[PDB]
């Protein structure tokens, strides 16, 4: 997305189309939480990625035993999109300062009060379970 | 006795406080720091002992329960023996 | 876009010389162009032909001896 | 005015005299009622410093909670107690909203993700550690 | 800190005696039951004696 | 089996005839499993057998 001073508008463009800028236009540079694992600020770019993909993280957990453990989780993710034709919602694409990093860290501080109750050996012998339930969403059957 | 009001106020220029927070109340002394640490120090250690309680009971319950299905197994298959060996004692008593 | 090494696999390309790539049976590519804002996708024994705004579709592949998110990236995929 | 998160972290002493550090994301945002009124804009801007304040005063909420909360239930149980008991009333005792609202400058608050609640003491560390010790050696 | 440590005793021991009772009334019930396969036992050994 | 650039065109043959490319026409490689015991990539071969 790229704001017009000129005319002040701004305007968003996905897809294989290039941008061609006004003279007053400006990129939405956008900050990404990129580095081995995370980190608030690294790999900042404009280009904001609406397919699929999985992200890259670890992240360590206090047990009820006190027996604290690391563990990467590979986060796959996407953009839905319930329109393209609205520069509002596109907007609120980009609304978000860090949507990377807000999401691995709430989904740390979500995994860490999942674990904080739960057992070690409960969680040894059945962590996939528990860490995905836990974290997000509720009762389906 | 009610929790008392969140407002505060100073008539004489028009003041008025709202609500204060708090975030420590470290002792001035620090041997008292030292006293309370090794209380906590014993509280983990205390909880210690009370998962190990509980782990106690629970393996003893069951092995409880274990031995006593056991024990049931051995009676039947006395029992079952004690079948064998009837038939055994007729086929012993016709030959004596 | 350093696309360039992909495609060759020495002496230098003729970069005046338009740009063309044998895409393999089972092999799959798409190329996006700029100048009628379209893409267009590609596969099975016909070589690509590009126009000059039009430009690959490069994808990082996981490789190395095991696995590995970003190695032996290509156009060409299976 | 976009969501955020604070980089913030919170040393608190629970009532077994334990104190322990602990980070907190802070989700938050700025909720406008009205754009076209000169008065509200005003009073976005009309606090001296939003974040320190709000960083703050939670920081003292949490320190408020963690005051009578034991070492062991916040141990096994701190991100439900963390969250509900620093802003937010019954909603279901029951848990509290995950929203939280500075109506000074109409500021909102977002639910607090967790992810490290490492004690002070290394040497109680250690006790945990020889706890989780016995811990597998007794399964 | 002995107030602390009077209470996690008081509450320890009640807690331990409570669970002792429980396994104490299991091992009379597991008796019952053996009591009652060594009656049958004891069916079958009087027949056969 | 080679594949013609030129009329957009795969072609098949096998069995005793030799094969004649049209110049865009071009083999199709094919990598083996090779080496005294198994090998993802050797003796690559356009001859399957």
């Amino acid at each position: 997305q790229v704001y017009d001073y000129r005319a002040k508008r701004a305007r968003v463009v996905f897809g294989p189309e290039l941008v061609t800028l006004d003279p007053e236009e400006q990129f939405t540079v956008l900050s990404l939480s990129a580095g081995r694992p995370k980190r608030p600020h690294a790999r900042r770019a404009l280009c904001l990625l609406l397919g699929p993909d999985f992200f890259t993280d670890v992240i360590t957990i206090e047990t009820a035993d006190h027996a604290r453990l690391q563990l990467q989780l590979a986060y796959n993710w996407h953009f839905e999109l319930k329109n393209r034709n609205d520069p509002a919602e596109a907007a609120k694409l980009f609304s978000v300062p860090d949507f990377v990093g807000d999401a691995c860290k709430a989904i740390a501080s979500r995994v860490r009060g999942a674990v904080a109750s739960v057992t070690f050996d409960d969680f040894h012998k059945n962590s996939a379970r528990i860490i995905r339930m836990a974290v997000f969403g509720f009762e389906m059957s | 006795l009610p929790k008392a009001r969140d407002q505060a106020v100073f008539p004489q220029n028009g003041l008025v406080v709202s609500s204060v927070d708090v975030q420590s109340v470290e002792p001035v002394d620090q041997r008292t720091r030292d006293a309370l640490q090794r209380s906590v120090q014993l509280a983990i250690e205390i909880t210690t002992n009370s998962q190990e309680a509980a782990a106690k009971h629970e393996a003893q319950r069951l092995e409880q329960e274990a031995r006593g299905r056991l024990e049931r197994q051995k009676i039947l298959d006395q029992s079952e023996a004690e079948k064998a060996r009837k038939e055994l004692l007729e086929l012993e008593a016709m030959s004596m | 876009p350093s696309g360039v090494e992909e495609l060759l696999n020495s002496a230098p390309r003729n970069k005046t010389r338009v740009v063309s790539y044998r895409v393999p049976h089972n092999a799959a590519v798409q190329v996006y162009d700029y100048r009628a804002k379209r893409a267009r996708v590609v596969f099975g024994p016909e070589l690509v032909t590009l126009d000059p705004e039009e430009q690959f579709t490069v994808l990082s592949l996981s490789a190395g001896r095991p696995k590995r998110p970003h190695a032996r990236r290509a156009l060409c995929l299976l | 005015l976009g969501p955020d998160f604070f980089t913030d972290v919170i040393t608190i002493e629970t009532a077994d005299h334990a104190r322990l550090q602990l980070q907190l994301a802070y989700n938050w945002h700025f909720e406008l009622k009205n754009r076209n009124d000169p008065a509200e804009a005003a009073k976005l801007f009309s606090v001296p410093d939003f974040v320190g304040d709000a960083c703050k005063a939670i920081a003292s909420r949490v320190r408020g909670a963690v005051a009578s909360v034991t070492f062991d239930d916040f141990h096994k149980n701190s991100a439900r107690i963390i969250r509900m008991a620093v802003f937010g009333f019954e909603m279901s005792l029951p848990k509290a909203r995950d929203q939280a609202v500075f109506p000074q400058n109409g500021l909102v608050v977002s639910s607090v993700d967790v992810q490290s609640v490492e004690p002070v003491d290394q040497r109680t560390r250690d006790a945990l550690q020889r706890s989780v010790q016995l811990a597998i050696e007794i399964t």
